[PDB]
């Protein structure tokens, strides 16, 4: 709980001012455990207090988490998913496909996000990824 | 289509959580190394003097 | 933590000045624990740009300017990881050497080989890192 | 209505191409409601004779060549019959299934059985086809 989250906050305070930039709200939620939308963050970054704020303290954030807890908890439920990219049912997809799914589809990610992600993803010498293992690793927590 | 884009969007959220946590774990590993290296260098100089 | 007597043990010649590269060892002789990075930042935020040596007044002004960051390095008494996640309490000598010689402000292999003298190692090849951190500091 | 993002949802191999047989689904994922016949005519008027897959450039050229016929397939908003001549506003479930599964580009019975789930049927055995056409499109 709060002891590791406070250390996570103290690694997001860089300056040491007790407060972190309001822009880094989504990354701090993600660091603790959650997986919220950038929209969901916008819908709860707004306030009259934190909308006006340039930086947020750990008491403020703890208050925001308490208010939005149910919605915030809802974004750790998923553990299963389906894709495609394999039609033949190999169970494997290329790194090229995975990049195309992530950067051209849905809520498009950047290449730098995908490159950051393939530092914690098993990739064989062929250049393919077992997507059943990959879904287990990304939900692993 | 509006159902299957909502498998891509959800995974895109979980990957954004995964990368941030991984980035944090790596920074904690580098910070843990710097502090101990430092404790050693403060101690090693003081002993000799 | 300024100490004129400690400065007079770094000054050997009695010139009144010590080399700008002995700044990290003088801070650490005193009691402080600054990173090699923090030491460079402290020098770089003064136009000691061309300065080959520092006097005790200059060193005093730098410690007073940076007292808060420098004091922080002598708060800590315990040290966690983040290497172990299983919570076995054990880390391989390979991972311990890697964090020391490959991450951060790297130690030399000869420095690490000194710290693993008299350090027990099991048949898995792992060391109790709690005992190892205590044995390094508590000496 | 070209969309590279939509192509990339159907390129599932990052290969750059999609199977020629997924051309009708890609048009109907973009917007466009083409017949299976119009789709075959569009493929057949190119020497894509031996082509197993299509790239986004090829698909772009076909939509530009046939833009007028394809655009016509998102003008419509209302749909009359030519069953019903009495003008009762009703059609039997038997006639409705026959027009869907026997005429034209035939739906399967399983697709028709899906469409008549929840759809009210009177004691004559007739369905309000205006409500039924609104329910299948407005959703």
């Amino acid at each position: 709980q709060i002891a590791e989250f406070k250390e996570a906050f103290s690694l997001f305070d860089k300056d040491g001012d007790g407060t972190i930039t309001t822009k880094e709200l989504g990354t701090v939620m993600r660091s603790l455990g959650q997986n919220p939308t950038e929209a969901e963050l916008q819908d709860m970054i707004n306030e009259v207090d934190a909308d006006g704020n340039g930086t947020i303290d750990f008491p403020e954030f703890l208050t925001m988490m308490a208010r939005k807890m149910k919605d915030t908890d809802s974004e750790e439920e998923i553990r299963e998913a389906f894709r495609v990219f394999d039609k033949d049912g190999n169970g494997y997809i290329s790194a090229a496909e995975l990049r195309h799914v992530m950067t051209n589809l849905g809520e498009k990610l950047t290449d730098e996000e995908v490159d950051e992600m393939i530092r914690e993803a098993d990739i064989d010498g062929d250049g393919q990824v077992n997507y059943e293992e990959f879904v287990q690793m990304m939900t692993a927590k | 289509y509006m159902r299957m884009r909502r498998a891509a969007i959800t995974i895109q959220r979980y990957v954004r959580g995964h990368q941030a946590r991984c980035y944090a774990t790596f920074l904690r590993r580098t910070r843990a190394a710097i502090i101990i290296q430092k404790f050693q260098r403060m101690y090693v100089v003081r002993k000799r003097y």
